[PDB]
């Protein structure tokens, strides 16, 4: 099978800047009929893939002229001029020349924006959940950049390392930020045996952790 | 108006099969190829196979020998893929795509999520996330302990969307948990109701949670 290797794997690029994506094939991808079926596709977060370019460098109708392709032999390049937020997602090359047809592994395009501190919010368990014997404390770390961040939980001042469940969004093109949810779950019984619950977010935008907390007796 | 409309999410069992549908409209079904493309969670794309509904020709991928059979009903302009001998790692989103010799995969269906698991369908619990003492206010909903994906979550029936963050579901044991936050002007809430609306098609569950202050 034709191996299609994309570099870089991850591509942070500022708004308005140019980006280039390389797609190398383990072998030639000229079909017997003379055509080179090298195509480029963009998959935005949570969407179906979109055709950008076919036969190496023909732009598909409806695709902005900012996308263009080149290459020959075993190295093909997608260029993005004047990157826009809507361009973020994963770019795939694809060969439809030799069986089986194969995609590249994909290139993650990230919008590189100004650093943004997380907006941190904390939420106690609902009474409804307590009824089932479990108790979830939720922390939102919203609209931060870059994606690198850590969340830590503390109960009555001491670090709690079990019961934690974390979820990370993909980058939001609305403002090129990331968000993250952390849920700390324990038994209702243990939840009621403590007073203070704290989540702490550590991010490059602050020398000190960002702290949000509540007391059950507040 | 070219459209490829795919069937809804599936829960398939290990060792079993599932048939996916892809109904074409807005063009002549039998004038183009039709490919299926698979995509695993946090993984890239993979071509499964192609059939030409006009001629009945099938382009095969040996990697899917005994795992995929492609058919088509010319009458209803609908393409099918039968995925068999399923295992857990066949869990993926499956797309259909109109496939032309001039341009390639120019049009794609919206994708069908296929979960392969022996776990039972479980309805979600939906819990309100009411803020505590701490210019804008952020509220949320916690959607806990459901299976399989997907759920849909909206705020005030879709009216609020600009301040919303919905997070990807995380699987723990055989149950998913998801959360969603909504940020609004401190003047809006609580002097204005904010409600998260959750649907879990697999269990025909709908749940509303009005966010009330503590
Ligand atoms: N034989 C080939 O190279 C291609 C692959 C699928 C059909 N034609």
């Amino acid at each position: 099978d034709v191996l299609m290797t994309q570099t870089p794997l991850s591509l942070p690029v500022s708004l308005g800047d140019q980006a280039s994506i390389s797609c190398r094939s383990s072998q030639s991808i000229v079909h017997s009929n003379g055509n080179t079926y090298l195509e480029w596709y963009l998959q935005k977060p949570g969407q179906s893939p979109k055709l950008l370019i076919y036969k190496v460098s023909n732009r598909f109708s409806g695709v902005p002229d900012r996308f263009s392709g080149s290459g020959s032999g075993t190295d093909f390049t997608l260029k993005i001029s004047r990157v826009e937020a809507e361009d973020l997602g994963v770019y795939y090359c694809f060969q439809g020349s030799h069986g089986p047809w194969t995609f590249g592994g994909g290139t993650k395009l990230e919008i590189k924006r100004a650093d943004a501190a997380p907006t941190v919010s904390i939420f106690p368990p609902s009474s409804e959940q307590l009824t089932s014997g479990g108790a979830s404390v939720v922390c939102f770390l919203n609209n931060f950049y870059p994606k690198d961040i850590n969340v830590k939980w503390k109960i009555d001042g001491s670090e709690r390392q079990n019961g934690v469940l974390n979820s990370w969004t993909d980058q939001d093109s609305k403002d090129s930020t990331y968000s993250m949810s952390s849920t700390l779950t324990l038994t209702k019984d243990e939840y009621e045996r403590h007073n203070s619950y704290t989540c702490e977010a550590t991010h490059k935008t602050s020398t000190s952790p960002i702290v949000k907390s509540f007391n059950r007796n507040e | 108006q070219v459209q490829l409309q795919q069937s809804g999410a599936e829960l398939a069992r290990p060792g079993a099969s599932v048939k996916l549908s892809c109904k074409a409209s807005g063009y002549t079904f039998t004038n183009y190829g039709l490919s299926w493309v698979k995509q695993r969670t946090g993984q890239g794309l993979e071509w499964i196979g192609e059939n030409h509904p006009g001629s009945g020709i099938i382009y095969h991928n040996e990697k899917f020998r005994g795992k995929a059979t492609l058919t088509a009903d010319k009458s209803s302009s609908t393409a099918y893929v039968q995925l068999s001998s399923l295992t857990s790692e066949d869990s993926a989103v499956y797309f259909c795509a109109r496939s032309s010799g001039t341009r390639g995969f120019a049009y794609w269906g919206q994708g069908t999520l296929v979960t392969v698991s022996a776990a039972k369908t479980t309805a979600p619990s939906v819990y309100p996330l009411a803020p505590v003492c701490g210019s804008s206010v952020t509220l949320g909903c916690l959607v806990k302990g459901y299976f399989p994906e997907p759920v849909t979550l909206t705020w005030n029936s879709g009216s609020l969307s600009s301040g919303v963050h919905t997070f990807p579901a995380v699987l723990q044991s055989d149950l998913y948990t998801l959360s969603s936050s909504v940020t609004v002007t401190s003047s809006t809430w609580p002097s204005q109701s904010i409600t998260c609306n959750v649907a879990h098609p697999a269990s025909s569950t709908k749940v509303d949670k009005k966010i009330e202050p503590r």
